[PDB]
DNA sequence: GCTAATAAACTAAAAACTATTATTATG
DNA sequence: AATAATAGTTTTTAGTTTATTGGGC
């Protein structure tokens, strides 16, 4: 989120570490009170003007 | 619409974030209205639900 | 379809099964009956459409229509019902055990031919097609009918007989001081293709854990989602099967049922002329959409011809390198296509050839896809997925083509993103160290839906009238204290490395 | 609502064919209720259940005015669904059971209504007129033939066109197999010929179609055809 | 101070995959 | 006087409804 440039630098370091290590982050997402929390995969997306992580939902057994 | 929240890491780190459903499915933003064939209005067009008695009857439940 | 499943459960109604090596341990009767509860619960969760039965032997009574002594049927092959579960629970535990032993005999001589007879008859009664003539029993002795050579002979004769009729049987090891004496009397009478001749297994040694464990999946059968055709060149057209190896779950439909009867009410909902209180007609329906001044009126077949673009099918658009797709161009969950020869025979040869070639080519198959009638076509890519095996040569990945979906231009929603920000390599090293601290080898099936699981707990506890709904454990909760101890001070080290120590990440 | 229900419908149908004005009066209530259950726009019922139209095809009573006041509504619904049916744009010019059901319904109900007074007459003529290919003894063409034959008069003043095509289609249909289809075509033939003779007799243009249409084919008739030609 | 996305739950909706059978042929 | 083409069985699946933060002054 904007106005937290320290969080921006932290996110950038996260992205760089993911690139170097070829890691992908397993995460738990809960949209709101009445949306079911669920599991997805987060991987970085990098463009010259922005680096970002991309969340994709994942299934259960 | 973005998702301004705070990603929690372990037990001591939190990062304000802004998610975006950048890729999305395609669906019409204008629904279809079934108006009357004569008045061309839906005001006379409304549903009547009947939970007809599941026994040897037809009274709405 | 290819058949259904059939299985019966047999229990030695004898005092040797109501005892234990140390009575603090469960009696074989008690462990067996609770395992049956577990199995039936698993069936109700998963495949209650199958038919399940229970019969006794050794009890000093018999209920079989055969009327052979000590052969007391409990239940016929029936779909697992809560009533059956309660019938089991009234005698489960080592007090209902005593109540059973009171109202029901326990411990007497008999021949195995009798129980084999009655179970064969029970299988013969059901008219449906069963793909598995499975037989289950619970005992840890092989001597009492090997004690009499005539009993042993007839038992093994009938065992070979039922094997001839394709009947399958299995026994779990039960807790005995002596044991069922592996291969003393059960190495040919039992239809086995494996070997465990390492211990008479006086102790229990079996898959009972999985039998007593409860899976929460439906595991529906294998169905061809579609046999839709590829329009290669509009002349050569191929038949292929459509499948997914994963399906987003759901909840059972809410059966609306009447209050003082619990009876689901047949319900009819319809529109009507609200202006006069009259009843409308399907012709009365006029589809409409208002834009500014004019409201525009259309019909149903009009509403589908605008949706009509081309026949249901696959239209090959060309070849594209696999690398030319970035994973952030993701869409609805990917599908898979398998070759088939139901109409287009020889097409599987083509499928194999193209699979191998584009695997060497390292390119995807770009196609134009119409699922169904009056459906627009869409851009789709076919990555060649290779048949992947294991030590057991099991298709951990089957052959064919994984179906992925190409988002369109409108699908993109470019955010008002800000600039790009870098970070120092020391922070990157901090992150690498932290990742290795909290490294976790991925495993797909290590997770379920806590909402799904808890709603189950509610459902089966409700039907079972439990002292509480089961406390479903959420695997998706990260063990926060475990990561704290697994990281140490690296958290705050990197925090002060990046975050201004005065400035908390909290506003 | 299945073979049980269908057999029940068949039973009460044959009852009304037998029973005539002894207790044929506790039907108007039932007539309204079948209109309502037909007004259940849910697509749950099977096409076989659409034999319900023969149910509403009614001739066992005087049909009090309310029957008429709903009959036109029924008719319009059937016309709309037919407009849906023939449009091969849905890939379907198909209506497997529907055709005979609505045929019988309009057979029993046109007895009370719909003389030549308006365009709707010509409209229903046309929807019948579209009668391509069928299967399994080709019941739908026979249904159309009976339907037209019973109410040929209610089709006058709009049969004066396409007579060449109508005529030859009739000839081939009776020439075709499925002797039920043959006799249906025969009946439709005689009804058509009588009606056109009646209109021609009262014309002033009778000479045109007379000398331009008839003696040539009548000569050209020279199996069963001749006999019909004899009447012709 | 006003009332816009929104995923969730809820409908209908079409195909798979049934098992069944009116057919013509033929005596 | 026989064989044949043809039914909903579920099962996904794709519009609907709602009760949800949001821009306003």
């Amino acid at each position: 989120a904007r106005d937290d440039e320290a969080a921006a630098v932290a996110l950038s370091s996260l992205i760089h570490a993911l690139d170097d290590l070829d890691m992908v982050a397993i995460v738990r997402y809960a949209y709101d009170k009445r949306a079911n929390p669920q599991v997805g995969v987060a991987f970085p997306h990098i463009k010259h003007n922005y680096e970002c992580l991309v969340y994709v939902q994942l299934p259960f057994m | 619409i973005h998702w301004p929240c705070r990603l929690t890491i372990g037990s001591n780190l939190s990062i304000r974030i802004a998610a975006y459903k950048s890729i999305l499915q395609e669906r019409v933003k204008k629904t279809w209205t079934v108006v009357d064939a004569k008045t061309l209005k839906k005001e006379d067009i409304q549903k009547e639900t009947v939970y007809c008695l599941n026994d040897d009857d037809e009274t709405e439940v | 379809y290819s058949g259904r499943d059939s299985l019966i459960f047999l229990v030695d109604a004898s005092k040797a099964m109501f005892e234990s090596q140390s009575e603090d341990e469960l009696t074989p009767f008690d462990m067996s009956i609770q395992c049956i509860q577990s199995v039936y619960i698993s069936k109700i969760i998963s495949s209650d459409r199958d038919l399940l039965a229970v019969v006794f032997y050794g009890t000093e009574k018999d209920k079989n229509s055969v009327n052979f002594k000590n052969i007391y049927v409990l239940q016929e092959l029936d779909n697992p019902g809560a009533k059956r579960i309660l019938e089991l629970d009234q005698f489960k535990g080592q007090q209902g055990q005593k109540r059973f032993q009171d109202m029901m005999g326990h411990g007497s001589d008999y021949s195995l031919s009798e129980v084999l007879w009655v179970c064969a008859n029970l299988f013969s009664d059901v008219q449906f097609k069963m793909s598995h003539k499975r037989i289950m029993l619970f005992t840890n002795e092989d001597n009492p009918h090997g004690n009499d050579s005539a009993k042993a002979s007839r038992a093994r004769t009938k065992a070979g007989d039922l094997r001839d009729t394709g009947i399958f049987l299995d026994l779990m090891h039960l807790k005995k001081p002596g044991g069922f004496d592996i291969s003393l009397f059960y190495r040919d009478i039992i239809s086995i293709a494996e070997d465990e001749d390492l211990r008479v297994h006086f102790e229990e040694s079996s898959k009972l854990e999985d039998l007593l464990r409860k899976v929460r999946a439906k595991e529906t059968r294998k169905r061809a989602l579609s046999r839709l055709k590829l329009k290669l060149n509009k002349d050569i057209v191929i038949s292929v099967g459509i499948y997914n190896l994963v399906q987003k779950a759901l909840k059972p439909p809410p059966i609306k049922l009447y209050r003082e009867t619990n009876e689901p009410v047949k319900t009819k909902t319809r529109t009507f002329n609200t202006s006069t209180g009259g009843l409308l007609l399907p012709s009365d329906t006029k589809r409409s959409q208002i834009y500014g001044s004019r409201q525009i009126i259309l019909e149903k077949e009009e509403t589908e011809e605008l949706k009509r673009f081309d026949d249901p099918g696959l239209m090959l658009m060309g070849f594209k390198p696999l690398v030319l797709l970035k994973k952030h161009h993701y869409l609805r969950p990917s599908l898979f296509v398998y070759p088939e020869e139901s109409l287009v025979i020889g097409s599987s040869t083509l499928f194999s050839a193209l699979l191998i070639k584009c695997l060497e080519k390292e390119v995807a198959a770009l196609c134009r896809y119409t699922p169904r009638r009056n459906i627009p076509p869409y851009f789709v890519a076919l990555v060649p997925q290779e048949e992947e095996l294991d030590d057991q040569k099991i298709q951990v990945t089957p052959p064919g083509f994984q179906l992925v979906f190409l988002p369109f231009a409108d699908d993109k929603r470019k955010m008002p993103f800000t600039e790009k920000i870098m970070a120092t390599p020391e922070q990157v090293g901090k992150m690498k160290a932290i990742v290795e601290k909290l490294r976790f080898t991925y495993r797909s099936d290590s997770f379920e839906n806590p909402v799904l699981q808890q709603h189950f707990r509610n459902l089966e506890a409700l039907a079972l009238d439990l002292m509480e709904p089961e406390q479903a454990v959420d695997l998706t909760l990260p063990k926060v204290e475990a990561m704290n101890k697994r990281l140490g001070s690296l958290v705050d080290e990197f925090k002060e490395l990046v975050y201004p120590p005065d400035y908390n990440p909290e506003g | 609502c299945k073979i049980p229900a269908l057999d029940l419908l068949i039973k009460l149908l044959q009852t009304f064919r037998s029973s005539r004005l002894m207790d044929e009066f506790k039907i108007g209530e039932l007539f309204s209720k079948f209109y309502g259950e037909l007004a259940l726009k849910k697509k749950i019922p099977d096409t076989v259940l659409e034999k319900v139209y023969e149910l509403l095809g009614l001739l066992g009573e005087v049909h009090p005015s309310e029957m008429i006041n709903n009959a036109e509504n029924l008719f319009r619904a059937f016309l709309g669904e037919l407009k849906t049916q023939m449009t091969s744009a849905v890939r379907e010019p198909k209506l497997p059971v529907l055709a005979g059901c609505l045929k019988g319904l309009s057979s029993l109900l046109c007895n009370f209504t719909k003389s030549m007074e308006e365009d709707p007459q010509t409209s229903r003529e046309i929807f019948n007129f579209v009668l391509q290919i069928d299967l399994k003894r080709y019941a739908v063409p026979s249904a159309g033939l009976r339907l037209f034959a019973l109410h040929a008069s209610q089709f006058s003043t709009c049969l004066l066109d396409n007579y060449v095509s109508l005529f030859e289609v009739l000839l081939k249909w009776c020439a075709h197999t499925n002797v039920e289809l043959k006799k249906a075509a025969l009946s439709a033939l005689e009804s058509f010929l009588k009606q056109v003779s009646n209109m021609v007799a009262k014309n002033a243009e009778m000479h045109k179609n007379k000398l331009q249409y008839f003696m040539e084919q009548f000569y050209g008739i020279i199996n069963k055809e001749l006999s019909i030609a004899i009447r012709g």
